[PDB]
């Protein structure tokens, strides 16, 4: 998955 | 609540240890009955409603995903039935996923966005709206996924424009936004392009305002900057 | 029960279920359903049950341990005051601890050890009799505390006594039982030298009988005689 | 810690 914060 | 009876300053206080051991829901909880308070939120207070709602939730997610994964592959050609159980279970831990969301947004409506008017605080808030509508979105399909999505992208929209008129190119919060509506972009609303765009762009601008930050906040800077390189990465 | 109305078949697949989800704390509810349905439990649903349980009270132990310490710290020289919240957070950790072991404690009493005959099911529940109870004693502080560790005690000899008579000393349960007591003697009895005798003479007699075992068996054993070795490594 | 199982 994508990085998110 | 349950939550009424103890001090607001002892509810923060418990937040913290929670977190040190590890106790996510137990932080959550914590931090709502702070919130439930009244009073507006401090800086840290806000990351550490963040901070444990994020966890708690990413917990959720993770085992939805698994369990998403199994019932697709119990739907196939050549398995042949195992019962409503996949079902039945990926259901619970949905209903359990939006409860939390909804309980989010709950307190982000009533009342901490309205109350919000610096930006640092007002555009956190407004980001952590699009993020929990976007898990909403994540397990949506029906009626209201459309109104689901515009939910989200409303709300990230609105903390855009007040990020760009209001914070510098480097502020930590703003790219964390842009961080998180590109993978709303990518994930959610089937436009890699405006994903990919936002991302470089919002990594180009921060950049070139580096050299105005001192050394810690270059690097609570540099880190998010780094993030939006690695989906670049992992999108071209 | 809240299980009462789901069918034992269904809450084994979603004990199955949750553990691929790493939902432990629903792992653990669908197992004591199925125990609640009142039939004796397979080698593996006994396995489901002791994963879950584990799994739950390890994560209780580990934060009650950080809580804990800090209250330990907070009540030094030279701190002045936090106000009892440190103290009241670790209790009610504390208490939520001590309900997951009283609730596994009566599913054995209620009635798992009663109906268990064969040395497989009998030395494996009165294990779990003593680590349940051990996990009691490691927080217990007042007048009850001696008996909580003599019924600690007491289970794990039981439990001893039949696996010597009825395993062999490659047998992973007896292997299990054995690992468990001797950090049972070295970290609550106070007794590091039973503690090591203990482990050693397990580790020895295991290793003679090695050579009766298939590649497979070999494995399991061979695996639990390593803790063994890790624990006198650290003792010693 | 010591090891348990
Ligand atoms: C993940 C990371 C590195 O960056 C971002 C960046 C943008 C957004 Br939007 C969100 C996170 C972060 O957490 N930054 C941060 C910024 C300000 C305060 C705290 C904090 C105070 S207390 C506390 C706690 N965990 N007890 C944490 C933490
Ligand atoms: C930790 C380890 C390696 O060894 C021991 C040894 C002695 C004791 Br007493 C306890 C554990 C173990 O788990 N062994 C084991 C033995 C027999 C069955 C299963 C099982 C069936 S299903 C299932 C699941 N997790 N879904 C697990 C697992
Ligand atoms: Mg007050
Ligand atoms: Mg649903
Ligand atoms: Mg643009
Ligand atoms: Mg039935
Ligand atoms: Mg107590
Ligand atoms: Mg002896």
């Amino acid at each position: 998955f994508p990085a998110t914060v | 609540g349950a939550m009424g009876s103890m001090e607001r300053a002892s509810l923060i206080q418990k937040a913290k240890l929670a977190e040190q051991a590890e106790r996510y829901e137990d932080m959550a909880a914590f931090m709502k009955g702070a919130v439930e308070k009244g009073e507006e939120l401090s800086c840290e207070e806000r990351n550490l409603l963040s901070v444990a709602y994020k966890n708690v939730v990413g917990g959720q997610r993770a085992a939805w995903r698994v369990l998403s994964s199994i019932e697709q592959k119990s739907n196939e050609e050549g398995s042949e039935e195992k019962g409503p159980e996949v079902r039945e279970y990926r259901e619970k831990v949905e209903t359990e996923l939006q409860g939390v969301c909804d309980t989010v947004l709950g307190l982000l409506d009533s009342h901490l966005i309205k109350e919000a008017g610096d930006a640092e605080s007002r555009v956190f808030y407004l980001k952590m709206k699009g993020d929990y509508y976007r898990y909403l979105a994540e397990v949506a399909t029906g009626d209201d996924k459309k109104r689901i999505i515009d939910s989200a992208r409303s709300a990230y929209q609105e903390a855009m424009d007040i990020s760009k008129k209001e914070m510098p190119p480097t502020n930590p919060i703003r790219l964390g936004l842009a961080l998180n509506f590109s993978v709303f972009h990518y994930e959610i609303a089937n436009s890699p392009e405006e994903a990919i765009s936002l991302a470089k762009t919002t990594f180009d601008e921060a950049m070139a305002d580096l050299h105005t930050l001192s050394e810690d906040s270059y690097k609570d800077s540099t880190l998010i900057m780094q993030l939006l390189r690695d989906n670049l990465t992992l999108w071209t």
